[PDB]
């Protein structure tokens, strides 16, 4: 009666592949890295430049 | 001041440069500050309105 | 605390023999300990994971020989 | 009988009101801690008096 | 109320020139920026019925 | 999701020399602004927190 | 090892209906012979341990 | 001073990619699976088969 | 109505194993939403009625 088992649903147990069942999987694939936006400038029409 | 032990493995695992990530966020941070500066002096140097 | 997960085995008692039972026992196990050692099959149970231990009998990260004696105790036949 | 398996996920940066994630390996399953009332993407308003 | 206003300014070219131990000066480090890279993990849950 | 348990990273740009630290400000944060003088006078002298 | 921290699996062939269990005899083990009636009489009746 | 950090050398902290430094890596990758060898038969020349 | 006594059937989609029974809920009901864990977690345990 081989049980497939699940991860604990814990965040650590998954990242390790640790599984209550028989098999311990490799790892949690990758769905890709999310970065944070780079914010916008007000430009300079508000103030004279004069390099 | 990033680290030499980092760029080796971070390039191995994530493929990112770990340099152009810092040079990207410093050169961007000096601009986002020099832009938030000349907005701050507008708000700083402005008379109180509705007065 | 276990800090990871709790696999919760609830055995359901039954009449094995004349005027005898296999006592159903609510028990909880720290998930890493559970995946390492569990003897439960054919034991008339049902299991679910939970972030906190869902039964009053709790086994933390480190017991081992204390737990190894508890799971095989799920088969204890009492009258 | 039928069986399906899906699973749900939460957008990292969901909260975005916090400069740091906790624990740095953090379940993306919606839970009371991370996902309850904390998504910055969804803003809910109970309208009364209709 | 205008009591406590909000500014952004520069760095005097006398201080910025010698910065972090030049010309005998000391105790005045530069400011730095890092990056972080933390991860998340999800799990698949099941569902099912009968007739 | 092809294999169970996806995962997704997140790159926080964190400044102050400690990418992972207690209460280390995030760099480009849509909510919170860039600290106006950080590159600037903020690096030359330490300004007293307002309490 | 190209990327840090390789990992190696191991597949134990375990018999007794519970792949992961306390003292679950491994199936094909160079040390230990197979219990010669497991398939056989040992499944029909239970033989008492020797103590 | 962005530090690369290490896995704790703990067995879980590697398989989860948890890392004391900035970056939490993907995971261990794989070095391949190790199975257990099947034992050898003595064949039948020692006992008359006689189907 | 071409002949006395018409008749009209009605197919209730009723769930819970008893096509006819006491208060067995109808499946696709314009009023009542489908109980969203019935297939799901709701079949693993019985959630305590709220009273």
């Amino acid at each position: 009666a081989e049980i497939g088992g699940d991860h604990g649903y814990n965040a650590t147990n998954i990242a390790a592949g640790q599984t209550s069942g028989a098999v311990t999987q490799i790892g949690p694939a990758v769905m890709g890295m999310v970065r944070r936006a780079i914010p916008n400038l007000i430009a300079f029409d508000i103030c004279g430049v004069q390099p | 001041a990033y680290s030499i032990e980092l760029t080796q493995d971070l390039r191995a695992v994530h493929g990112m440069d770990a340099d152009a990530e810092l040079s990207g966020i410093l050169a961007t941070e000096i601009m986002l500050e020099i832009n938030r500066e000349v907005v701050d002096w507008i708000n700083y140097s402005a008379q109180v309105g509705k007065s | 605390a276990s800090a990871r997960g709790y696999v919760n085995i609830k055995t359901f008692e039954q009449k094995l023999d004349g005027n005898k039972k296999i006592e159903g026992k609510e028990v909880s196990v720290a998930f890493p300990l559970y995946s390492d050692v569990h003897k439960i099959s054919g034991a008339h149970y049902q299991t679910f994971p939970s972030e906190k231990a869902a039964y009053s009998t709790v086994y933390e990260e480190n017991q081992r020989t204390e737990w190894i004696a508890a799971n095989e105790d799920l088969w204890k036949v009492t009258g | 009988g039928f069986k399906t398996r899906y699973g749900i996920g939460i957008n990292p940066f969901a909260e975005s009101a916090a400069q740091a994630p906790a624990s740095r390996i953090q379940s993306g399953m919606p839970s009371i801690l991370n996902s309850l009332g904390k998504n910055a993407y969804f803003r809910r308003v109970y309208v009364k008096g209709i | 109320a205008g009591a406590l206003v909000e500014i952004a300014e520069g760095m005097a070219t006398s201080i910025a020139e010698l910065q972090e131990g030049f010309n005998g000066s000391t105790d005045n480090p530069w400011n730095e920026m890092g990056f972080r890279i933390d991860k998340q993990v999800i799990e698949a849950k099941s569902r099912q019925l009968k007739a | 999701m092809n294999s169970p348990t996806g995962q997704v990273f997140a790159l926080r740009a964190v400044y102050g020399k400690d990418p992972v630290a207690a209460g280390a400000k995030e760099a480009f944060h849509p909510m919170y602004g860039p600290d106006a003088m950080f590159s600037g006078q903020g690096a030359a002298k330490k300004f007293p927190a307002l309490a």
